[PDB]
């Protein structure tokens, strides 16, 4: 977590590798990981919930992930 | 769906000059377009058959692979499957996993004999690691005298 002269350290995934993550829309977020997906949005102040999560095909290794802002 | 009337009538409408042929060649006769069309069937079905279940070419998809695939499932759907995990309970775990999906859409049995198969290795590698933690144990010199 990053604010001014505050820099500290905090749920989501830590046990894979994030092949990618991004913002989505306004004030959500999606981190997509070799075996699944996870689509998190901001409860409160330090907690977040993931409203979806995705399989690959039905469970394969993901090779890549881009997104745009809405997309 | 193609008798020798309907292979003809494809030909017979285009006038094809390579079905014609064996009417014009002195060393061929018009009855012998029926031979080869029921050879070439005949050679084409069979090497089908050999395709599809076992190629004789290289670098192609047959089976193997997908034992490897499989073998490797088994220790991403559980790490260090137990030696008495059986295959009718790995199996429920595993039915999410589409890996398996195409290895038991196959074969019943092939499932059952990779289970056994990869089940036996761990059961091995579980005794050796066993048995030295046995010798270096008698290996320590207590000496005990008096």
């Amino acid at each position: 977590q990053i604010d001014n002269e505050s820099m500290e350290e905090l749920f989501k995934l830590s046990q894979d590798t994030t092949i990618h993550t991004c913002l989505m829309g306004s004030h959500s977020i999606i981190q997509v990981c070799t075996a699944e997906l996870r689509h998190i949005v901001p409860t409160g102040k330090s907690r977040y919930s993931n409203k979806l999560t995705w399989v690959p095909p039905a469970g394969i290794r993901i090779v890549c992930a881009t997104s745009s802002k809405t997309q | 769906f193609i008798t020798w009337q309907q292979l003809l009538n494809h030909y017979v409408f285009d006038k094809s000059k390579r079905y014609m042929a064996n009417r014009h060649f002195k060393v061929l006769t018009h009855e012998d377009v029926l031979n080869e069309y029921l050879k070439i069937v005949n050679t084409i079905e069979n090497d089908l058959q050999n395709k599809l279940n076992e190629l004789r070419l290289r670098n192609y998809t047959r089976d193997r692979i997908a034992r490897d695939n499989f073998k490797s499932l088994l220790r991403e759907v559980p790490i260090k499957i137990k030696a008495n995990t059986r295959w009718s309970d790995i199996y429920p775990h595993i039915k999410s996993d589409p890996r398996f999906l195409h290895m038991l859409g196959r074969n019943g049995s092939s499932c059952l004999d990779l289970f056994l198969d990869f089940v036996d290795e761990q059961r091995m590698y579980i005794f050796a690691q066993r048995s030295i933690a046995q010798q270096t144990l008698i290996d320590q010199n207590f000496e005990w005298n008096d």
